[PDB]
């Protein structure tokens, strides 16, 4: 006989709400992966991808890439997720060095011409180019830096051509002992070994939300229903709760609000710039008040 | 106790939904386990003090 | 000369809305009551080091200060970010600029002498048209315009706030938070910078401070505006305030 | 409590400086996390008993 | 009884594999040892993993 707390009532959502920016443009991935000329790794290109609808299933499922490795994100979730900006770092490297384009890795390339952050979120995409970039008599248009005074911080582009002083002797452009150039090249030939063939590598740097999003996956939006418990998705950030009107004056640069626990407090709708409070739908403990089962089974 | 929900405990993010919405199962289960261990420890500390 | 930085150099660390809460964050902020150098442009525009981020502020009445130059050698041998405000369109370029012997935007305007060559350029941006002050005027200044310029892992982040003032001698006493405005992905190793003054001489002043990694306790009011702040390394009392996460100590 | 500083808790070494001086960041952070978990648990046990 | 330099062997682009346990390849310049032993032999390629 007594009162026991046995379970928890939680209202379930009735319908889903999927919200994304109302953009009718496709992201120009073809002009980057299928390009006439790639930049050298010492002077790698960084193209900004923004204000468009992307589709990462085509690039992932296509059986043409030599490598497809993602950090922070998983390749099958990119269709749901959306970003404020995407940057494509495009350059050619030697095959055995593909392993060096990574956070936490070291070497002469990772430190001198293309360094990644150790918290990098995004994907390293690579494929061989033995039938496009390599030539007979070798390809000498690809230069990388062999010597640097210091090691690169993440995403620095050291385009300098200053002559290296391998000793205390000032060089001023002389090519002798203790005076070498930092620029060296590969001779890519169709007859060279696998590890010595050119590879075209594009690193996709993804910036999670912190501002209005412009590059979102291929997912259609739905209508928004207020004052009901719903399973919502606002620019890829999902959760369950009741969406209500609010009096919170967000500044033009603020997109999301947060509570003490870092959960979302309110969101600004990406299509109509209004603030919706998110209050998780009503819940509570369920207790059973009962006489002992030796008397009655009524509760 | 509430402030502890903001901690990462070694995970990529303190928000469970943000982990689940970007990574698939295999590694995500590891990231979730990190948060479960930390948050469970937080509750045990709270209960002991109470 | 130099002056005492009176409650300045605080910006919103991110773009998340919070209200009626004191939130503790560690980032590169201008320390409270630190010393900031006072420059004059009557009867200059020297080169200062760029390091760990720079706080810049100016008080204007005739838009004398119109731009900034950032880089390492500033002599066409390395990449250098150039920001120019030419009264109509804001122009941002990342080129290996060959700079003039004395860069300036002189007066209406018929001289554009800040550089001479722009080769091997990797980025250009132009904002919308507008109109700005271009006449040489005098009097008490009307608008104090504060900026923060910092470079983290190749992203050049610019924060700013414009506010009316009525004060010429020094910084107004009061409190005001700086919102973010621009984030430029450039990837350039910046060690020095220079400002650009409009010369007819001028009569305006500007301030240069430097950022350090400090922990701040930021007070967001009911309207989500930062209304106060504690520099957690300013003094033992501020340290106490940080430990208790409160602005009142029993 | 002091004796607990001598425990490895699954790490290659109980001495934090000996881990940091021989391994670079990526795996070292894992080895350090093992010691942090063990030593933090040791303090919680001490405080609870006190 | 000598001064070693492990940066030359590590940075040289001639080795098929370079895998270290207990130590990290960039710390070997700082670290020092009582003795080093070099076990030298020829194996078949597919057995390198063994
Ligand atoms: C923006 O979203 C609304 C939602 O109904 C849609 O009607 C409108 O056409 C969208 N804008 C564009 C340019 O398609
Ligand atoms: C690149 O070209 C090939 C064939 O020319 C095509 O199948 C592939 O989809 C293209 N890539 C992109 C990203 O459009
Ligand atoms: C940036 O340039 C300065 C020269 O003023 C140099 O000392 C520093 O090492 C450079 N940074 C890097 C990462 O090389
Ligand atoms: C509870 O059940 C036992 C066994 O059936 C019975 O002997 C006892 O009297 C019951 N208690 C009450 C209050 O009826
Ligand atoms: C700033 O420096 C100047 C000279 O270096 C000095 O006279 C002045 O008192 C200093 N102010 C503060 C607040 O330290
Ligand atoms: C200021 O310089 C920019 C640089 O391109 C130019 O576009 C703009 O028209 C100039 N404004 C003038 C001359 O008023
Ligand atoms: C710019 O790139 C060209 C490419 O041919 C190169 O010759 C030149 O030296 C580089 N630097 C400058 C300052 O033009
Ligand atoms: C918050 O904004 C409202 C807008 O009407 C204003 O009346 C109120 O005074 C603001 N809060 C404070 C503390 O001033």
């Amino acid at each position: 006989k007594g009162i026991y707390q046995t379970s928890n009532f939680r209202v379930q959502p009735t319908e889903s709400i999927v919200r994304f920016p109302n953009i009718t443009n496709l992201c120009p991935f073809g002009e980057v992966f299928n390009a006439t000329r790639f930049a050298s790794v010492y002077a790698w290109n960084r193209k900004r991808i923004s204000n468009c609808v992307a589709d990462y299933s085509v690039l992932y499922n296509s059986a043409s890439f030599s490598t497809f490795k993602c950090y922070g994100v998983s390749p099958t979730k990119l269709n749901d997720l959306c970003f404020t900006n995407v940057y494509a770092d495009s350059f050619v490297i030697r095959g055995d060095e593909v392993r060096q384009i990574a956070p936490g890795q070291t070497g002469k390339i990772a430190d001198y011409n293309y360094k990644l952050p150790d918290d990098f979120t995004g994907c390293v995409i690579a494929w061989n180019s033995n039938n496009l970039d390599s030539k007979v008599g070798g390809n000498y248009n690809y230069l990388y830096r062999l010597f640097r005074k210091s090691n690169l911080k993440p995403f620095e582009r050291d385009i300098s051509t200053e002559i290296y002083q391998a000793g205390s002797t000032p060089c001023n452009g002389v090519e002798g002992f203790n005076c070498y150039f930092p620029l060296q090249s590969y001779g890519f030939q169709p007859t060279n070994g696998v590890g010595y063939q050119p590879y075209r590598v594009v690193v996709l740097s993804f910036e999670l939300l912190h501002a209005p999003a412009t590059v979102c996956g291929p997912k259609k939006s739905t209508n928004l229903v207020k004052n009901k418990c719903v399973n919502f998705n606002f620019n890829g950030l999902t959760g369950t709760g009741v969406l209500t009107e609010s009096n919170k004056k967000f500044l033009p640069f603020q997109q999301f609000g947060r509570d003490i626990a870092d959960t979302t407090d309110a969101v600004r709708d990406p299509q109509t710039l209004e603030i919706l409070d998110i209050t998780p739908c009503s819940f509570g403990g369920v207790s059973v008040i009962t006489p002992g089962t030796n008397t009655s089974n009524q509760v | 106790l509430v402030k502890q929900l903001s901690s990462n405990f070694g995970a990529i993010s303190s928000v469970l939904n943000d982990i689940l919405s970007r990574l698939d199962k295999v590694e995500a289960e590891v990231q979730i386990d990190r948060l479960i261990t930390g948050r469970l420890q937080s509750l045990q500390t709270y209960v002991t003090q109470q | 000369a130099y002056t005492n930085s009176f409650t300045r150099g605080v910006y919103y660390p991110d773009k998340v809305f919070r209200s009626s809460v004191l939130h503790s964050t560690q980032d590169l902020f201008l320390p409270f009551f630190s010393n900031v150098t006072w420059f004059h442009a009557i009867h200059d525009n020297p080169v200062l080091p760029f390091n760990d981020g720079v706080y810049f502020a100016s008080t204007e009445k005739s838009n004398i200060i119109r731009g900034w130059i950032f880089g390492t050698t500033l002599d066409s041998k390395t990449q250098s970010l150039l920001i120019v405000n030419n009264a109509t369109n804001v122009v941002i370029k990342v080129c290996e600029f060959q700079f003039c012997n004395d860069p300036f935007l002189g007066v209406m305007e018929s001289e554009f002498r800040v550089y001479s060559s722009a080769n091997n350029c990797t980025f250009e941006y132009v904002s919308q048209p507008f109109l700005m002050d271009l006449e040489g005027k005098q009097g008490n200044f009307k608008n104090l315009r504060e900026f923060v310029f910092k470079n983290i892992d190749g992203y050049f982040k610019i924060y700013s706030k414009h506010t009316p003032i009525n004060l010429v001698r020094d910084l107004p006493q009061g409190f005001s938070a700086l919102e973010p405005l621009v984030d430029l992905p450039i990837g350039i190793n910046i060690t020095r910078f220079q400002t650009l003054l409009a010369l007819h001489a001028g009569a305006a002043a500007y301030y240069v401070g430097y950022l350090q990694p400090r922990t701040f306790l930021l007070k967001y009011n009911e309207n989500g505006t930062i209304t106060d702040a504690v520099d957690c390394a300013l003094d033992p009392l501020s340290e106490t305030k940080c430990t208790l996460k409160s602005f009142t100590v029993e």
